[PDB]
RNA sequence: GAAGCCAGAGGAAACUCUGGUGGAGGCUCGCAGCGGUUCUGACGUGCAAAUCGAUCGUCAAAUCUGAGCAUGGGGGCGAAA
RNA sequence: UCGUGCCCCGUGUGGCGAAAGGGAAGCCGGUUAAUAUUCCGGCACCUGGAUGUGGGUUUUGCGCGGCAACGCAACUGAACGCGGAGACGACGGCGGGGGCCCCGGGCAGAGUUCUCUUUUCUUCUUAACGGUCUAUCACCCUGGAAACAGUUUGUCUGGAGAU
RNA sequence: AGGGAAGUCGGCAAAAUAGAUCCGUAACUUCGGGAAAAGGAUUGGCUCUAAGGGUUGGUAACAACCAACUUAGAACUGGUACGGACAGGGGGAAUCUGACUGUCUAAUUAAAACAUAGCAUUGCG
């Protein structure tokens, strides 16, 4: 599921955990998907979606909080918004 | 090192009141001053300020829950029918 | 004799309610033309405490559509209401809790709060915490709704009537005993002067109808008609049972 | 800042 | 050495206008000085922090003063914070262009209805 | 009360109309000459170091504004 | 010396024990204050138309208290004599 | 000329009530037989009203700088709105500051001194109002942290960005 | 002085205990208490020792400077007495009684009285 494509994806690519990393990647545009919690503020959604759009770059809406997405990374601490840089062996990218 | 073996939060009240009367009122003082995880920004910080009142100390939301609760059964399942009723009429 | 305590409340004097700590009364806007036709969007900006009210209050800001004015109203919260949320007042808001809708536009079985008994009485059923009215029945032709109170009671109100989609905060405030008598003095003192209570079978026969005797007791039936002089009404009023019944 | 402040310059200006 | 003190207003109270300090004189005497109440900083008026910048005087203090040291120089300065004014910037322009995507996705399909 | 620490503005507040009373203090203890002058809101002083450059200002000042060095002990 | 928290020894975990930390309670000894239990008490045309001494109850609160205001006699007010 | 007319806003439309509540602003020294933050001397502040000088802005018309938090002696702002201050419980420990108390040396003065006591005691002060340099919290920039770290007497903070 | 409640309706009154450190503490119990339960060992002065810290400086686990109050241990010594005045619980076994904290008859009764939390009933959409 996506919780197995994600680990994948932390243990085969590269990742950046947080607000400010995935505004760095989106401006970059290295960015390949940006993740974005349910629970995040809807500010920060529309403006990362903007980001987003701008850079063409595709959203996934994750479906838990920043606990369960922190948990689906592999982490101890939350994670509202992520961004993956090279999806490795998974098969991410093509969903 | 447990200090008491069964008052708990009820040894403020030592001899006084009666045995049932403290063990009842040691369930809401205890879910009253507990701690709670935020629907809105995850952290473990929401504490009540007066009845009825949860407020977070994080991201300093305000919601109106139960009285010495967060959330009650009665207003879970009311927003478990109330989205069935809207299911219902939007299709 | 003299004028009892029962009698002497009536009177105002030290029997008032009070009124300092309380900012402003709970109730819905006045109806029209937005609420009546189409809704009208409002920002839930505080959930206050009530001194002398169990329930939380909600004020919410909405916009004048007649002039460039922010009005702010004063709701009965429901629970799961939140700073920062919009709720909707109208006809055509949907169904979410904090909407405020006539109870036409809501389904059987909707569970609804600060009820009004006619339109544009700005609610009057199901104000305290915890407590809800139930949308038992519609009749479109008459345009009517019945109702069921907390009460166990059902009733027929306009179908025009608004009511807070939900349940108010603050269920379960009874479970918890109020261990200490000054408890009860603090939940008294913000309401009005009428803690501790005296029994009237510690009084005088000048005192109330049960004082007197050489033993504590009643005297007669503690049952009393319906139609009992001013004064003469103290115990069980126009009791048609007593007694602690099995269920 | 305030009306009466206000007034004193712009009385000032019409004298 | 008199080391003991009198008030210098008729008010005997320890009441929150009755409030002093004690100083010593040039005439080497021990003796109390009447102050006023602290005054509190602006705050925001979306989430209630403090203002930076903006000092923390009585009401009617500020009327002496200039007008560049009761403000910050920056849209909604003095009255909201800059997070906050940030914030209002970006939900402006983000619900502004959220109208206009809603308004072309609705005339589209008001005309692929009429066609 | 304020303090200059300028000597071209000391002399600007001299020819200042307002200027009523200038007045010397000399602090020998300490080694210092203080020139204060009283216009109608603020007493300006001038804190300079023991030196010729005292007199210099003395003769620098207008004649018309009248000054004094004060007396060991105020008087009254 | 109540919750909460830290460390150590166990226990698969849950939890058990130990040493701390913490400072709750219409808790307690007790000064002021408030009150008024006892004494063949003093005093009994007294200092006093209710006072004085020792003793006693309470002392972080249902504590003590001022000013402004409200309730006025076939009335009020009354934790009720 | 105006004392006469023309508009505009109109939802709402009184007074009394605190020498302990809210509130514009004064400190020091001296002075009388008796008054003093009131008199006298010095040094300030607030409010209201006019009205000039210097400086500032402007032929890019209503300032400049810093990424930012924001700064600077100024730096247009009617109607109509928004917000803040006024404006707030009780208790517990902790930290800073003033004043008081305590200890030591030095100058001057007083006392003790059969003996002892480099001794014991007394004065050694710095107001309002301003300038300047600093002062917990908080906020901003870089950066991205598990071998989790920072940290209080008290366990809170941190990918919603910690050290 | 000796006796120690033989006094008296009745141990009324007075005496006795009392601070701090240490050993130890029963029945009962709503497990919170009872509890300072009860019952014991000590306390003066002087001379010492030991422990508990701060600032600055490239195994610094070291130097220099500075500082005040507690705690423990030992020897010696006076004695009729060592919390030397002041200050300061007598304790225990039971019974009835009211749950407790609280309140009232100002000027003869403070209490099994009143109130209190908890419980139950009644009327009202
Ligand atoms: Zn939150
Ligand atoms: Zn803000």
């Amino acid at each position: 599921s996506i919780g197995a494509k994600l680990a994948l994806v932390i243990k085969s690519g590269k990742v950046v955990l947080g607000y400010r990393s995935t505004l760095k990647a989106l401006r970059s545009g290295k960015a390949k998907l940006i993740l974005i919690a349910a629970n995040t503020p809807p500010l920060r959604k529309s403006e990362l979606e903007y980001y987003s759009m701008m850079s063409k770059t595709p959203v996934h809406h994750y479906s838990g909080t920043n606990i369960e997405l922190g948990t689906a990374c592999g982490k101890l601490f939350r994670c509202s918004t992520m961004a993956i840089l090279d999806a490795g062996d998974s098969d991410i990218l093509a969903d | 090192s447990k200090r008491t073996k069964k008052v708990g939060i009820s040894g403020k009240y030592g001899t006084r009141y009666g045995a049932s009367l403290r063990k009842l009122v040691k369930k809401q003082e205890v879910t009253q001053h507990a701690r709670y995880t935020c629907t809105f920004c995850g952290k473990n910080s929401v504490r009540r300020t007066a009845v009825g009142i949860w407020s977070c100390k994080s991201c300093k939301k305000t919601m109106a829950g139960g009285a010495y609760t967060v959330s009650t059964p009665a207003a879970a399942a009311m927003r478990s029918t109330l989205r069935r009723l809207r299911e219902i009429t939007e299709a | 004799g003299r004028v009892i305590r029962n009698q002497r409340k009536g009177r105002g004097s030290v029997f008032t309610a009070h009124t300092r700590l309380r900012k402003a009364p709970a109730k819905f806007r006045p109806l029209d033309y937005a609420e009546r036709h189409g809704y009208i969007r409002g920002i839930v900006k505080e959930i206050i405490h009530d001194p002398g009210r169990g329930a939380p209050l909600a004020r919410v800001v909405f916009r004048s559509p007649y002039k460039y004015k922010q009005i702010t109203e004063t709701f009965i919260a429901n629970e799961g209401m939140y700073t920062g949320q919009f709720i909707y007042a109208g006809k055509n808001a949907a169904l979410t809790v904090g909407n405020i809708l006539p109870l036409s536009s809501v389904p059987e079985g909707t569970v609804v709060s600060n009820v009004e008994e006619k339109p544009g009485d700005r609610g009057a059923l199901g104000r305290t915490s915890g407590n809800y009215v139930t949308v038992v029945g519609h009749n479109p032709d008459e345009g009517k709704t019945r109702i069921k109170l907390p009460s166990g009671a059902k009733k027929v109100v306009p179908s025009s009537s608004r009511g807070m989609i939900g349940i108010v905060a603050g269920g379960g405030r009874t479970d918890k005993p109020l261990l200490k008598a000054s408890r009860a003095k603090h939940k008294f003192a913000v309401k009005r002067n009428r803690w501790p209570k005296t029994r009237g079978v510690a009084m005088n026969p000048v005192d109330h109808p049960h004082g007197g005797g050489n033993h504590q007791h009643i005297g007669k039936a503690s049952t009393i008609s319906r139609y009992a002089a001013q004064g003469q009404k103290a115990g069980l009023i126009a009791a048609r049972r007593t007694g602690l019944l099995r269920g | 800042m305030r009306a009466k402040w206000r007034k004193k310059r712009t009385r000032r200006l019409k004298r | 050495a008199p080391t003991r003190v009198t008030y210098r207003r008729r008010n005997p109270y320890n009441t929150t206008s009755n409030r002093t300090r004690v100083i010593k004189t040039p005439g080497g005497q021990l003796r109390v000085l009447h102050i006023k109440k602290r005054g509190t900083a602006p705050k925001c008026g979306d989430c209630g922090i403090k203002l930076p910048g903006i000092p923390a005087l009585r009401p009617r203090e500020y009327a002496t003063i200039s007008k560049p040291k009761k403000t910050v120089q920056r849209a909604y300065g003095g009255s909201r914070c800059g997070n906050c004014v940030r914030d209002r910037i970006i939900r402006a322009f983000l619900i502004e262009e959220q109208k206009i995507v809603k308004k072309v996705l609705k005339e589209q399909s008001q005309a692929e209805k009429k066609a | 009360p304020q303090e200059v620490s300028d000597i071209k503005k000391f002399i600007e507040i001299c020819r200042r109309k307002d200027a009523s009373s200038a007045r010397i203090k000399k602090n020998p203890k300490t080694q210092q000459i203080k020139f204060k002058v009283r216009c109608q809101r603020f007493l300006y002083t001038l804190v300079l170091k023991d030196s010729d450059k005292a007199e210099k200002l003395k003769q620098s000042l207008p004649p018309n504004l009248q000054i004094k060095d004060v007396p060991k002990r105020n008087k009254r």
